[PDB]
RNA sequence: CCGGCCGGGAACUCAAAGGAGACUGCCAGUGAUAAACUGGAGGAAGGUGGGGAUGACGUCAAGUCAUCAUGGCCCUUACGACCAGGGCUACACACGUGCUACAAUGGCGCAUACAAAGAGAAGCGACCUCGCGAGAGCAAGCGGACCUCAUAAAGUGCGUCGUAGUCCGGAUUGGAGUCUGCAACUCGACUCCAUGAAGUCGGAAUCGCUAGUAAUCGUGGAUCAGAAUGCCACGGUGAAUAC
RNA sequence: AAGAACCUUACCUGGUCUUGACAUCCACGGAAGUUUUCAGAGAUGAGAAUGUGCCUUCGGGAACCGUGAGACAGGUGCUGC
């Protein structure tokens, strides 16, 4: 805000196997309240993959994540007259939020036959690293990397 | 030997009597396993109940109203933390550390007239 | 036995009501159930408050209506006759039921 | 404020009290379900328009007592919003405040 | 499956492949499916001639595509050669219960095209 | 649309109605019972219905008996 | 017009209510329109008396009516024949005996309503509205008081354009509500048009 | 007859009243030893605890002479009044606010659980019968912490749809049926038969929201003889970001 | 506008009236009230059977109903500049 120097808020640790980024990852997915059917598809494609990869399910989440977790981020801050971009660092927090936020879009998207199976199939091509979420944090270090003459 | 717990959260009123001995839900008549036990937010009531042994340390007789599924869910969850007094201090000053005993009313907002949920506004539009 | 309910507006008027019947009443009419609160029932209403346009503009009013259960046990002489012709502290409506 | 609407609001209520809830009988008792269906009921809801559009409960719009305004009106206090919160905020209307909560 | 109207399903449950015979819907179809001794789960790859008959002379009791057609055509010709309001609303391309005109109904107008 | 116990008429009307019956075909009977049905017998009248300010004359016919009046009588005019 | 009523603010809290009786919603509705006839009749009767306020209440279906005013010599007449014509003609339209009984206020200058009316009297005999608002303002805070606020709206001087024009002296806080004050707004119809007063009298803080 | 159904208690929630407490209360630091800011103990709540009502002087010569009263004007056998019907629902067409959606967190059908606050006597309206359903009839209780609205729905178990302008979606339209009401053509609601459209996320531009809020679901109330996707009110799961 | 089938309705046509639908007066006549027929879109008009006291000033009274002028009623008609 513009006075307030407030910290975000307390979310909970999820009923299943203790986990909070994940936590987060189904409380972004809950619209209009629907909690219950997020939660259920987020742990049907949870142990889809799992079971499809071997490992174990927080690590092989984390795998498909790290693959799309990005470096840097664009903003503009125009300065007398011309506005321009700027390429800046993310602080680890959103930077992780906006990666998973990136696998839920790749996820909605791209309907095979249900959001547990869409979901499980963007986890598989970020955890080997060939998804739609990690061609967005490519094309995001695209924009960066070349007006990096501004700063 | 048997004590009391009130509970309540979001317009939700519990009562529960906790007594030492076998480890069974006695929700509404039903078991935890029927009343929510399909569905999201299961342990819930039993998130108050892990920092202390509870599997084979005392059953409670649950009863509540008022509220939703989620709302007389953190009724039993503060029925439980206030039925923890025979299990006093010694335990609540770590119980409280973590929670479990802060009503978090967060009250729901009456509507406000001229709004759509106390706080939506009619699609504003300048022309 | 004689279901006694009683009902107001304002609470410092039927509380010193309810009071001093329920005096009048067990002081010789004794076993009483005491003076049962009966939860207050609120009539709400919605007005606007301009004539015309400014729809969204309005106001809420509201009347309180308290009521206070007595329940006398027995019906006793003391009670039915020196319950009548006592219904003084206007403003209050009573409903004796036997 | 058409005293002429007026009166006229004041005949249909007095002709209303005075031939219906008295003589439902032709439109709601002889409309039954029994022999009657034949000529009998027919010349019940024949006679039905003996009376005028008046008599009916229906044409009671329920206008204001004090200014007959139709609209805003609340079939509680017999009276407009306007007078209403006239009274209200007088004092008038017992047991009447700001509701906040 | 050569059922009255057209009827060409192939691999589709009893009343959602039935519902296409213009003159039948899931009601009266769920109502053929118990008379014939039909179920609405099974499809039609699947369901035997000895009951496409008994499909055949079921559905053969309510009206049907050409004569339900031919009935609506001579009612809404009776409609417009009566001119009430209702044939002079069929008439001049205007719904006919009675909905909004100034803006809505624009299904029955005509496309919004100035 | 409703009424489902047999129609509804008026008193004048019905009476004109026989009279005209009785009589043979007559002159546009002037009725402003738009709210009124038709029965088998007016079939051959030439009842004038009001619109709200001018009478419509119509023949009345077999097919014209559940209907109204003021169903061949428009009320509202465009261009 | 924003602000808010403090008579109806207020008595929620401090003043009391006018009218005071109870009735079920059944006859709510007539019981409040014989109390507004016999308000108006009363009023249209007693204007000259100068009365500040009238509270009513219906004790066992009998009615009742307290008059605070300042006048109870014109109210009653010698005797009480007024007292008795009144009552004879309030039964009539009330249907029930009517126990009506004056009550006199020794401080009339501290009245909004009163002062209202006083005021809207030299209106109507030409008195200056300047020297009226002064007057009017003196008179209550000389007899006594923590502070006024008079205001008036209309035609002030018979002028072509409305000009409302206020005044006030002391200690006057409207959003406290423990403060006891005074208020009420009459009406005066001139050769030039509508003139409303309103007075505001900071009488008690609690 | 395991229905607190009942004898039996005032244990408990709840209950209306009368109070306590939550006020930077105190401590550590910072701050010009001041104001004050930050963190912390206990505590449910910490600094205006949450929300609400409360709208400064006055501006826009803002809107209502149609709620009412009124300065003047004006009709005053009339610009007054009554009655049948019609109109406000009219339709080349442009715009604003809401519901439905435009689907697989699911449409879908069967079995299952959980709200608070209210209203209700020329009204709410048990049981029972029929009625696909409007709802019809007989006929208890209730002007009320009893009798009725009133079964709460999302949530969950089984599975069709397993991806198609499709079983998503319901508008348009005819015959036939119930109901409010003097009457349903203009011009009502409701339930069934037949119907399924555009619409596949929406262009520039634009609105609301930092918490139980939004999102979403359901329920009740006023208007009413009858007539909401609106208003008001209550509750349901329950977020996000804030550099 | 917290709710247009009539009504609501302030608009339109047609049929009506006039100190008038609405409050009051004098004088005159009838007591009201109740049932009923005819034409009309009805308003209204043409009617037919029933109906009498609360006080005796008791040449009548208190309401109720109708007729004549007048004062007037009546307007959702104008300017919220
Ligand atoms: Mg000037």
């Amino acid at each position: 805000p513009r006075r307030r120097v407030i910290g975000q808020r307390k979310i909970l640790p999820d009923p299943k196997f203790g986990s909070e980024l994940l936590a987060k990852f189904v409380n972004i997915l809950m619209v209009d309240g629907k909690k219950s059917t997020a939660e259920s598809i987020v742990y049907s494609a949870l142990e889809t993959l799992a079971q499809r990869s071997g490992k174990s399910e927080l690590e092989a989440f984390e795998v498909a994540l790290e693959n799309v977790r990005p470096t840097v981020e664009v903003k503009s801050r125009r300065v007398g007259g011309s506005t321009y971009q700027v390429p800046v660092e993310v602080r680890p927090v959103r930077r992780n939020a906006l990666a998973m936020r990136w696998i839920v879009e790749a996820a909605r998207k791209r309907g095979d036959k249900s959001m547990a199976l869409r979901l499980a199939n963007e986890l598989s091509d970020a955890a080997e690293n060939k998804g739609t979420a990690v061609k967005k944090r490519e094309d995001v270090h695209r924009m960066a990397e070349a007006n990096k003459a501004f700063a | 030997n048997q004590y009391y717990g009130t509970g309540r959260r979001k317009s939700s009123a519990a009562r529960v009597f906790i007594k030492p001995g076998n480890g069974k839900i006695v929700i509404n008549q039903r078991s935890l396993e029927q009343y929510f036990g399909r569905e999201t937010a299961r342990m819930v009531v039993r998130q108050p109940l892990e920092l202390v042994d509870m599997v084979e340390k005392l059953d409670l007789y649950i009863t509540v109203k008022g509220g939703g599924i989620s709302g007389q869910a953190g009724a039993i969850r503060h029925g439980i933390t206030r039925a923890l007094m025979e299990y006093d201090e010694s335990l609540r000053s770590e119980l409280r550390k973590a929670g479990f005993v802060t009503r978090d009313a967060r009250q729901v907002e009456r509507k406000k007239v001229g709004l759509r949920k106390a706080r939506r506004r009619p699609q504003f539009s300048k022309r | 036995r004689i279901r006694i309910r009683l009902k107001a507006f304002d609470h410092r008027l039927i509380d010193q009501a309810t009071a001093e019947i329920v005096e009048t009443a067990k002081r010789t009419g004794a076993q009483v159930r005491g003076p049962i609160p009966l939860p207050t029932r609120k009539e709400r209403f919605t007005v606007l408050i301009s004539p015309h346009v400014n729809k969204d503009a309005r106001d809420q009013y509201e009347i309180r209506t308290h009521l206070r259960l007595v329940d006398i046990v027995e019906p006793t002489e003391k009670t039915v006759d020196a319950l009548m012709r006592l219904d003084l502290a206007a403003g209050v409506d009573v409903q004796i039921s036997l | 404020a058409k005293q002429s609407m007026k009166a006229r609001e004041v005949k249909r209520v007095a002709l209303a009290d005075k031939y219906f809830a008295k003589r439902a009988e032709l439109k709601a008792i002889i409309s039954d379900v029994n022999a009657a269906s034949d000529e009998d009921r027919w010349n019940a809801v024949l006679k039905l328009q003996t009376l005028p559009r008046d008599s009916s409960p229906s044409r009671q719009r329920n206008r204001c007592r004090q200014t007959g305004r139709p609209h805003g009106f609340l079939r509680k206090f017999g009276l407009s919003r306007i007078k209403v919160r006239e009274a209200a905020m007088r004092g008038e209307i017992p047991g009447l405040k700001k509701a906040s909560w | 499956a050569r059922i009255a109207g057209i009827n060409i399903p192939d691999h589709k449950h009893a009343v959602i492949a039935l519902t296409s015979i213009y003159g039948v819907g899931k009601t009266r179809s769920k109502a053929i499916l118990a008379a014939a001794g039909i179920a609405e789960d099974v499809k039609i790859s699947e369901l035997s001639e000895g009951q496409i008959d008994t499909l055949r002379d079921e559905v053969a009791k309510f009206v049907v595509e050409g004569d339900l057609r031919r009935e609506i055509s001579m009612s809404i010709k009776r409609l417009m050669d009566l001119g009430c309001y209702r044939g002079l609303r069929h008439r001049r391309g205007l719904p006919v219960r009675g909905q909004r005109t100034k803006t809505n109904a624009r299904t029955r107008k005509g496309p919004r095209k100035p | 649309r409703s009424l489902k116990k047999g129609p509804f008429i008026d008193l004048h009307l019905l009476k004109k109605v026989e009279k005209a019956v009785e009589s043979g075909d007559k002159k546009p009977l002037r009725t402003w019972s738009r709210r009124s049905t038709i029965f088998p017998n007016m079939i051959g009248l030439t009842i004038a219905v009001h619109n709200g300010r001018q009478h419509v004359p119509v023949f009345v016919t077999d097919e014209m008996v559940g209907h109204k009046l003021g169903e061949f009588a428009p009320t509202r005019t465009y261009r | 017009g924003q602000k808010v009523h403090p008579n109806g603010i207020r008595l929620g809290i401090v003043k009391p209510w006018n009218s005071t009786w109870f009735a079920n919603t059944k006859e709510f509705a007539d019981n409040l329109d014989s109390d507004f006839k016999v308000r108006q009749y009363l009023t249209k009767e007693l204007a000259k008396a100068s009365v500040s306020r009238i509270v009513i209440e219906r004790p066992a279906k009998s009615i009742r009516v307290t008059i605070h005013t300042a006048r109870p010599g014109i109210v009653i007449g010698k005797k009480g024949e007024d007292v008795e014509k009144l009552r004879k003609v309030v039964a009539d339209i009330a249907g029930v005996p009517a126990q009506i009984n004056i009550a006199e206020v020794r401080k009339p200058e501290l009245d909004a309503k009163l002062v209202a009316d006083s005021i809207t009297s030299q209106l109507e005999r030409r008195v200056m509205f300047r020297r009226a608002m002064k007057r009017a303002v003196q008179n209550a805070m000389r007899l006594g008081a923590k502070g006024i606020k008079v205001e008036v709206s209309g035609r002030l001087g018979g002028a072509e354009i409305a000009r409302t024009e206020w005044y006030r002296e002391g200690r006057v806080p409207l959003h406290t509500l423990r403060a006891d004050i005074d208020y009420n707004t009459s009406e005066a119809h001139t050769t030039y048009g509508v003139i409303g007063v309103k007075v505001w009298i900071f009488k008690g803080e609690i």
